[PDB]
């Protein structure tokens, strides 16, 4: 009855942690922020429509110059757009068209993508030859690639349906650190601003904070009732929201190790596919299966605005590093730039 | 007198206002919602454009009838006549092209994969415009103003022997705008229905049989509307070209009714194709 | 305005034309999703249509270029990736007829044949596949003839009251699978009794795919 | 069986670590978030839109 | 390994015709806007013709339009210049130059080896390098200057000024593109600055191999025009 | 058609 004694001991440890969290919940952020003024009329307009994809868009990523962005679609194309002019800078043909994620290196020298091929492909954007070339195919995951984010030109973190995350050395192509402990498909990850930590969201309805260099889970955050599809760090690195199938966004503070706020409306019942913060953190933007993007007041939980410009699922979105614009990508094959 | 004038004006104004409003609404809906991604939408758009252009000539004909004189000068005379013939051909041959497109879509699906691209649809539509210009331009050159018994008449002139060129033009119009279109449309749609009768998605359940029945009804209605609208004016033109029939108020009203009934094709066309299309119902 | 952006705008149009021309090829593609429990006969069909996640194969037949995707090894929740296959022309679902009498494993909940029905129920009724035709390859008919001589169908279907002839058992099994379709009026199942030696099955999928193309063309042409 | 017992002591080891972390009060945690928003509100172009001459997507 | 190898040069009588070729290897030739630039025996660089990737856009210099035809054969990775009515003033070394244009690209980043041609016996932006030569010693710091008759700063924010270096006996090499950007493979001891009309290329701790002729060039509008060049002599 | 004479 060793398995019996352990299964009961885990319940006591869970109860201890629950009690410790309750002990420091002397108030809620909502009552703390009652005094501050609401943001009011958020009237965002479409300034650009990026046309040229011929299938559903599943991912995009802004470059660090806040001008270039990459998009990935099931038409087998990775397109880099100049968002100021709408010019297509590159059109990269993918060996496998079943992509689910893409990423832009902070240096701008590389893009990444992957999906149901279980491979994260690295693409060199700055070749002497003049075209884009696959520089590395990172193989070793046993489920689909759901997300990836560069740490730098030589390191990238991936998430996979195999329930693990991995840190890769791009030069050698080897998994140098693995991140195990999730019990369901990992759908999304978000890098801390200092790149020392990242958080992951999984189909076990939990989020986990991982220490990159030590390779283990520091904290585990529960509260969601269904799939976590999306996750994003607060700009100061001390919190992160979690888009979920439960039509909710539950901001979790790291240092207080618990939920601070939920963002939901009684008339919103669809899943959330993507989340991102504005530059100051005041606005939480989230993309919904109901074809809309909702803009939440992150401090007061009131909805501030709506972006309704797509004819199909919003599958991805992102805010520029300078905060000047948000891009939304959609199953309807278009991207739109808003500010 | 005044009664017959009033009724004929009313007919023309009805088949003018209704035609323009319907076709412009179709144009608006196409430009804003549908989008030119499908081959069919390009055909429907070009058809609606041609049909609106054709219906734009009707107020000038009504005015010409009302005063019995053409006050708009040789410039407009030329342009109007050319536009009228150009529209007749573009609308009729757009319907023919759409019938061929649907026949190919149903009977030759593998070849339809390569043929029925939107690029090819635009190319075919432009080609139809060039062939129609091959007649519209000669009509524009031949069109002139002549002093009639009353005041002046915007009509067509012919080189000597005038009867020869006039009968040639009438025969060419009758063959290429009526006989050949009717034959092509009827054959294409008959073959399409015959092929559709032997498709596993429409030869099983009673709901699938109902779907086959509504498709067949759609085809039969389009063909019947085309024939009913266009046959009488062509018959009348042939009779008046072959036989000198005495003029009567009844003859005048019947003639103008036949013209209006020809344009009734232009008025029913957007409603039948654009409004009664399952793709548009979304 | 547009000093050196003119060459950039020109480059954007030159690669925007190649996107259009590459989508024209893809628009002619017949996309096939191969599904089925392990050992149902999927790899035999793959060999028949011939001479790391999504294994892919392509072949030409009667001037149609087919592209078939075998989900294969994909250890994950289907609900998270199945929507990627919205828009495939047809699903080919392989069912092992001879699996009906397979003994339960050590901790197996149900027998192999009923697991196939559960997969078929989930796929056929999936919200992303409402308008997708399902082609059913009932394979290993040769092995079925040997097994049915000695092993009664009641092992698999306790409610079955018929005889253990091929004709009665095959018709009943086909009916049991086709009855799972809750959208018969909008979705059509194309059932074939293929085997390891059958060669008309590739023709069967071509005929089934041609009907699907008619439905798509009728929908596009406004007649549906 | 041998996989459930291996995971069971790994789960205990992980829970032990997670229980031992240093936690701050939610009130202090909540204050830090409010302080960040106010201190950076002026440099957030989505909160306080900039004139069209300062807007790259209108220039 | 990027290669551009010109051929077809030689001695020709005046009024005759001659076809030059440029053979490309080691890169994606097709997606590169090619450029013919020529250099008279004891003179500077002069732009001759441009054909874009896809051949959709062709520009000629005034002194050659009507007489010269530029073309490319993409399947065989070859560039052509069909010349007719050759004059004595056409005698020059002809360089084939590749140039790809997109956001952040580096145009004019590779020049061919050159082929020698010998012929027997206004609105254009003027680029000015007022200093024709400069004596230098290793380790010292130099500043070369260039000026334009028109502002090179565009409403998009870019200033379209390029710096090239031609070492003795070799083809010109890109150093700076759009006034401040360091070309790939160029040591960080070079730097460029300026504003609108006046521009400066600065070298820190100049080494031995740095000696040569430095040309500025505007890419604001066609025809592209070079400065007369500034030579760096050893003391 | 048939108009104008």
């Amino acid at each position: 009855s060793e398995l019996d004694q352990l299964r009961q001991e885990a319940e006591q440890l869970k109860n201890q942690i629950r009690d410790a969290r309750k002990a420091c919940a002397d108030a809620t952020l909502s009552q703390i922020t009652n005094n501050i003024d609401p943001v009011g009329r958020i009237q965002m307009r479409t300034r650009r429509t990026l046309r040229g994809h011929l299938a559903k868009i599943y991912a995009m990523h802004w470059g660090t110059d806040s001008r270039l962005l990459v998009s990935a679609s099931q038409d087998g194309k990775l397109i880099i757009w100049d968002s100021y002019t709408t010019n297509k800078v590159h059109a990269i043909p993918l060996r496998s068209s079943w992509v689910m994620t893409c990423a832009y290196a902070p240096s701008g020298n590389y893009v990444a993508c992957g999906g149901l091929d279980n491979i994260c492909s690295i693409y060199n954007l700055k070749t002497r030859e003049g075209n884009v070339r696959v520089s590395r195919e990172l193989a070793g995951h046993t489920g689909y690639l759901s997300c990836c984010r560069f740490l730098d030109d030589n390191q990238i973190v991936t998430s996979s349906g195999d329930t693990t995350c991995a840190l890769w050395d791009i030069e050698t192509g080897q998994q140098t650190t693995t991140f195990t402990g999730h019990t369901g498909d990992v759908m999304s990850l978000s890098l801390a601003p200092d790149t020392r930590l990242f958080v992951s969201g999984a189909c076990d309805a939990s989020a986990k904070l991982w220490d990159v260099r030590e390779g283990m889970c520091r904290q585990t955050f529960t509260g969601h009732e269904s799939d976590i599809n999306a996750i994003c760090f607060f700009p100061n690195g001390n919190a992160f929201a979690t888009g979920s199938d439960d039509a909710t966004c539950r901001l979790f503070d790291l240092r207080a190790d618990q939920e601070l706020m939920t963002y939901s409306h009684d008339n919103i019942i669809c899943g959330i596919t993507s989340v991102s913060f504005s530059k100051s953190g005041r606005l939480l933007l989230a993309g919904y299966d109901d074809f809309n993007c909702n803009v939440w007041d992150a401090l007061k939980a009131d909805r501030a605005g709506v972006l309704a410009g797509h004819d199909n699922r919003v599958s991805c979105l992102g805010v520029t590093d300078d905060g000047m614009a948000v891009a939304t990508g959609s199953w309807d094959s278009f991207l739109k730039i808003w500010n | 007198s005044m009664i017959t004038a009033i009724t004929i004006m009313a007919l023309y104004s009805i088949v003018c206002v209704v035609g323009l409003f319907g076709n412009f609404l179709v144009m608006y809906v196409i430009v804003r919602y549908t989008k030119m991604k499908t081959a069919t939408n390009i055909y429907i758009f070009n058809l609606a454009l041609a049909d609106a252009l054709a219906t734009s000539t009707l107020p000038f004909q009504s005015v010409n009838y009302l005063m019995g004189t053409w006050p708009f000068g040789t410039i407009l005379c030329k342009i109007v006549i050319s536009i009228d013939y150009y529209n007749m051909f573009t609308s009729i041959w757009t319907l023919c092209t759409m019938s061929v497109d649907r026949y190919i879509a149903v009977c030759h699906p593998v070849k339809a994969l390569d043929f029925r691209t939107p690029r090819n649809a635009k190319i075919i539509n432009v080609c139809n415009w060039i062939l129609s210009s091959a007649i519209g331009l000669p009509v524009m050159f031949m069109a002139t103003t002549k002093y009639r018994q009353g005041s002046i008449d915007c009509t067509l002139t012919f080189s000597h022997p005038t009867w020869y060129w006039e009968n040639l033009l009438k025969i060419c119009v009758f063959i290429f705008a009526f006989i050949m279109p009717v034959l092509i449309i009827t054959v294409c749609y008959g073959l399409m229905i015959l092929r559709l009768k032997s498709v596993r998605m429409l030869s099983g359940s009673k709901e699938k049989d109902r779907n086959l029945r509504r498709i067949t009804r759609m085809v039969l209605v389009v063909v019947a509307v085309f024939i009913v609208c266009w046959t009488p004016i062509h018959i009348y033109v042939i009779i008046k070209a072959l036989v000198t029939i005495p003029e009567t108020t009844f003859q005048t009203v019947s003639w103008h009714f036949c013209i209006a009934l020809g344009y009734t094709n232009s008025c029913l066309n957007p409603v039948l194709y654009a409004f009664l299309d399952e793709n548009f119902k979304r | 305005l547009s000093a050196e952006d003119k060459a950039a705008v020109e480059r954007s149009k030159m690669i925007d034309r190649n996107l259009r021309e590459d989508g024209e090829k893809a628009a002619k593609e017949v996309k096939l999703l191969l599904l089925g429990a392990g050992e149902s006969g999927k790899s035999t069909i793959v060999k028949q249509m011939k001479i790391t996640g999504i294994v892919e194969t392509h072949f030409t037949f009667k001037d149609l270029y087919f592209k078939m995707f075998d989900v294969g090894g994909q250890r994950s929740e289907r609900k998270k990736w199945i929507h990627c296959f919205e828009g495939v022309t047809a699903i080919i679902f392989c069912v092992a007829l001879s699996d009906y009498d397979l003994v339960l494993a050590e901790d197996e909940e149900m027998n192999r044949m009923h697991e196939s029905m559960k997969l078929f129920d989930s796929i056929c009724n999936n919200k992303w596949f409402t308008e997708t035709s399902i082609i059913l390859f009932l394979n290993k008919k040769d092995l079925f003839e040997e097994k049915i001589k000695r092993s009664p169908l009641t092992i698999c279907y306790p409610e079955y009251t018929g005889s253990n002839t091929y004709e009665e058992a095959a018709a009943y099994i086909q009916c049991q699978f086709e009855d799972l379709n809750r959208r018969k009026d909008t979705k059509e199942i194309y059932t074939h009794f293929t085997c390891a030696t059958d060669t008309k099955n590739v023709q069967f999928v071509f005929d089934a795919v041609t009907d699907v193309i008619i439905k798509n063309n009728l929908k596009e042409c406004g007649l549906y | 069986n041998t996989a459930s017992i291996a995971q069971a002591r790994k789960l205990v080891e992980q829970l032990k670590m997670e229980a031992n972390i240093d936690r701050i009060k939610v009130s202090k945690a909540a204050a830090d978030l409010m302080a960040y928003c106010e201190a950076h509100a002026k440099e957030d172009p989505l909160l306080t839109p900039v004139p069209a001459s300062e807007n790259p997507f209108r220039e | 390994d990027v290669q551009l190898v010109e051929s077809g040069g030689g001695l020709v009588q005046p009024g005759g015709s001659r076809k030059l070729s440029c053979s490309a290897s080691g890169f994606a030739f097709s997606s590169f806007g090619m450029h013919w630039v020529r250099q008279a025996p004891e003179k500077g660089l002069e732009w001759v013709a441009y054909i874009s990737s896809g051949s959709g856009t062709i520009y000629y210099a005034d002194t050659v339009k009507g007489r010269f035809t530029i073309s490319r054969d993409d399947p065989k990775n070859t560039l052509f210049l069909q010349m007719t009515s050759l004059r004595s003033e056409d005698t020059a070394m002809y360089y084939c130059v590749r140039s790809i244009y997109y956001y952040g690209s580096s145009p004019f980043d590779f020049w061919g080896q050159g082929t020698t041609l010998t012929v027997s016996s206004g609105s254009d932006i003027v680029m000015t390098q007022a200093t024709s030569s400069v004596p230098v010693t290793p380790g010292e710091s130099v500043s070369i200057s260039c000026r334009s008759s028109k502002s090179l700063l565009h409403s998009n924010g870019n200033t379209y000024l390029y710096w090239f270096l031609q070492r003795p006996g070799q083809s010109p090499q890109l150093l700076i593109y759009r006034m401040s950007n360091l070309a790939s493979g160029v040591p960080d001891r070079f730097s460029g600055s300026g504003s609108g009309t006046a521009f400066t290329l600065t070298i820190s701790r100049l080494e031995a191999e740095d000696v040569g002729v430095y040309y500025c060039m505007q890419h604001l509008e066609y025809p592209l025009t070079f400065g007369a060049g500034t030579k760096l002599e050893l003391k | 058609y048939x108009g104008f004479x």
